[PDB]
RNA sequence: GUCGGUCCUAACCCGACCCGUAACUCGGCGUCGGGGAAAGGGAAACGGGUUUAUAUUCCCGUACCGCGGUGGUAGGUGCGGC
RNA sequence: GAGUACCGUCGGUCGGAUAUCCGGCGGGAAGCUGGGAGGCAUCGGCUCCCAACCCUAAAUACGUCCCGAGACCGAUAGCGAA
RNA sequence: GCCCCGGCGAGGCGCAGGCAGCCGUCGAACCGGGGAUGCCCGAAUGGGACCUCCCGCGGCUUGCCGCACUCCCAGUCGGGAGGGGGAACGCGGGGAAUUGAAACAUCUUAGUACCCGCAGGAAAAGAAAGCAAAAGCGAUGCCGUUAGUAGGGGCGACCGAAAGCGGCACAGGGCAAACUGAACCCCGGGCCGAAAGGUUCGGGGGAUGUGGUGUUGUAGGGCCCGCGGAGGAGCCCUGGGGGC
């Protein structure tokens, strides 16, 4: 028990008593920066089945991003009429995988695992990433995590092999439809999304 | 201060929490941990639920006072994590404790129950 | 610098030698990466000397040069003769 | 010069030798400015075995 | 050692953090740290002679600054003038 | 294995057409007496499978290099440079 | 240009045909293998650059070690990581116009040139909530065909697949949870052992769960019951032979 229990009070937090933790919680991340370690996570069920153990070397850090889509800068040269967009635009990554991209970044010498939702506003939302230090021997002495101390996983959320690059990238879809996803975008000249 | 507290319990009940706990350590059957005592609490095993204030976060053991409500055992709260599993007989701290097959115990186990309802009523 | 290292070359010029005769001069090419101090010992140990001053130049060779005066306790001509000249 | 006479020898012969060729190869220089062209190459040569030899010598 | 750099700040600039950006070798407020003037501010040398070619730089003669010392006094415990 | 499957809407992209894939916004489940697919939606029947966590060699692409070859050029040619 | 081990066996001192001279028979030059030394700038890193040059702080005995930024494990000491480079090939994002349509605006050029980021000797994918149709197949990836087809489109100019069939090559494993409950991992020092490995002391973590079991479909696993008790496939080199 004390993991569905926890599912269950966050599979819909506006019944819940989450709500209102969320609220409080909030009014206090705002004034956070935008990448902050913290000592343990929030959804204890959702990381240790993405993938988590309380050994050394398990680092969880909150991230803030903001809300909504692109707005393109605006052109200098003379442009057609279907290219001269600016607003309505929006991203072909997702907000978790800027998010991770942006912890990857503060934290150079580990890598990242995965990620989940943890809060939301009417201007932000927060994720919650994981990351490994493979330099570790608690690390390299366990085979489920041992992999990652290989010589190429390094640039893993950059090259898109965290499953929200996966997602964004079609490897959930195997069949009709999926024709032009494997084995890659590129292979197919970005005609798969 | 959290909100899966419902009462305030004093100095008087707390202490004697921890040495009912130690005694029932040393004599009797301790089950430590939220998970231990959470499948205890579900079979009806559990005869006193220790739970802790100093936790966060709250999805912890905010599910055990509404079904041990539920299930009729007692539960009291308790200041900190690390004097509780100091009691428990552990190095790091725990969040939640369960007493079974009490001795030496029983008595404080009486108050502690009456108290308890003295006190949610 | 180390001693034994300093000093690469000694001179052989009419200035150097009309120098030798009257001011009780000597005159050395020396590695650019020496200083005054460096040299007054340089020259004190590889001739057992006592030494006064010591002026330096580098030249558009690359080359740092180097006049030095002894006490007039000692003589010039005798470690010019000691050398080659 | 030769590696097996340097090794026959102390640390502190090969410092005063190497001492005693640095000032000869200075003097030298001198005078060429002013016969047998390979004094210098020579002298350069058996200072840079001395140096080697002493090396190993103190590694070991 | 004494000429100038080397020191100080000016208009201005950079770095780190921070916020943004799909991103950056791009953009920027604030805090912190650092740079920025051989005509601005700023310890201290003047005459004669010497060389084919240097000299307030070498030689003679007469001097001055800054650090550290040795030895004596002023003073600590002294005066003159409305 | 939940802001997930799914539903509507906006932008992009695809051969994907009332029937491709990606993203933003607003809503949102069941959970083994369970759940998904079967080219418009829905009802029934039948057939196939169990998502939302991870690793994995071989067969492949390249040639700032090497060996080895040539119905290639033969100093205004052949690489810009014998 | 300095040293050692080997091969070759008499001359040698780069392109480069000179003067004068040295090295070598105690085995050179040359060739293969291994070591030493290795100025300053530069990621450039103790702090600064209008000139690849300057200015410093601690601790030990002129000589030396240490001291960037952002991070992990610790914590008053220490131990570690990243940063820059690389023809073409590779993964992920951002994204034009000339031109063609005999003008042009949807389309085309084109997910192109170019831009930003991240990896390697290969990368990426990969073990069905799939394909199909009265029959059946069985992870991925590459070639040849399917086919200028299905199908998109001012239905214009034009764009444009897959399954299958024939072959190359072949391979499958692990978590989360249920049930147990510290039975567990790492650092440093000491004693056995040739080593692979095993045994004690002091610290770091771990009850917000370390270790064990367990992993899938007309279901699989756990708890309960009975019966039975082939994890024995692999690690090392004091050894003895072979081939390259």
């Amino acid at each position: 028990g004390m993991y569905k229990y926890i599912r269950e009070a966050w599979k819909s937090p506006k019944k819940s008593y989450v709500g209102e933790l969320l609220k409080k919680r909030m009014i206090q991340w705002r004034r956070d920066p935008v990448v902050k370690r913290i000592e343990r996570p929030t959804r204890l069920d959702r990381a240790r089945s993405l993938g988590y153990q309380a050994k050394q070397g398990y680092v969880v850090v909150r991230v803030r991003v903001r809300r909504g889509g692109r707005k393109r800068p605006r052109w200098k040269g003379g442009r057609k009429p279907s290219k001269m967009g600016m607003v309505k635009y929006s991203p072909k990554k997702s907000l978790q995988w800027i998010a991770e991209e942006k912890a990857a970044r503060k934290f150079p010498n580990l890598e990242v695992l995965n990620s989940y939702w943890v809060g939301e506003d009417g201007m932000y939302k927060w994720f919650e990433v994981i990351m490994v230090d493979p330099h570790h021997p608690v690390i390299k002495s366990d085979p489920k995590i041992a992999w990652i101390a290989g010589k190429a996983h390094k640039g893993r959320v950059f090259r898109g092999l965290t499953s929200a690059g996966k997602r964004s990238r079609g490897l959930l879809n195997k069949g009709k439809g999926a024709e032009k996803v494997r084995p890659s975008i590129r292979a197919h000249q970005g005609k798969g999304k | 201060k959290p909100s899966y507290v419902k009462f305030e319990v004093p100095q008087e009940l707390a202490e004697k929490a921890l040495e009912a706990v130690e005694i029932a350590r040393d004599t009797g059957r301790i089950r430590k941990g939220t998970n231990e005592t959470t499948k205890a609490v579900e079979r009806g095993q559990a005869k006193l639920v220790i739970i802790a204030e100093d936790v966060d976060p709250e999805e912890i053991v905010a599910h055990l006072p509404p079904l041990c409500e539920e299930k009729e055992i007692p539960y009291v709260y308790v200041p900190s994590k690390k004097e509780l599993g100091a009691a428990a007989g552990l190095e790091v701290p725990a969040a939640s404790v369960a007493i079974i097959e009490p001795g030496k115990a029983r008595e404080l186990v009486e108050d502690i129950a009456m108290k308890v309802k003295e006190l949610m009523k | 610098m180390d001693p034994y290292k300093v000093i690469i070359r000694p001179l052989v010029t009419e200035k150097a030698v009309s120098l030798i005769e009257r001011e009780n001069k000597l005159t050395f090419i020396v590695d650019r990466r020496a200083t005054k101090q460096d040299i007054k010992r340089a020259v004190e140990e590889m001739f057992n000397v006592k030494v006064a001053k010591v002026n330096t130049l580098v030249t558009m060779k690359g080359e740092k040069k180097a006049y030095v005066k002894l006490k007039p306790e000692y003589d010039a001509s005798e470690i010019a003769a000691r050398l080659g000249l | 010069m030769k590696p097996s006479e340097i090794r026959e020898m102390s640390i502190e012969e090969i410092d005063k030798k190497i001492r005693e060729l640095r000032l000869e190869l200075a003097k030298e220089r001198g005078v060429l400015t002013m016969e047998n062209p390979m004094v210098i190459r020579n002298l350069r040569r058996d200072i840079a075995r001395l140096l080697t030899i002493k090396r190993e010598k103190l590694r070991e």
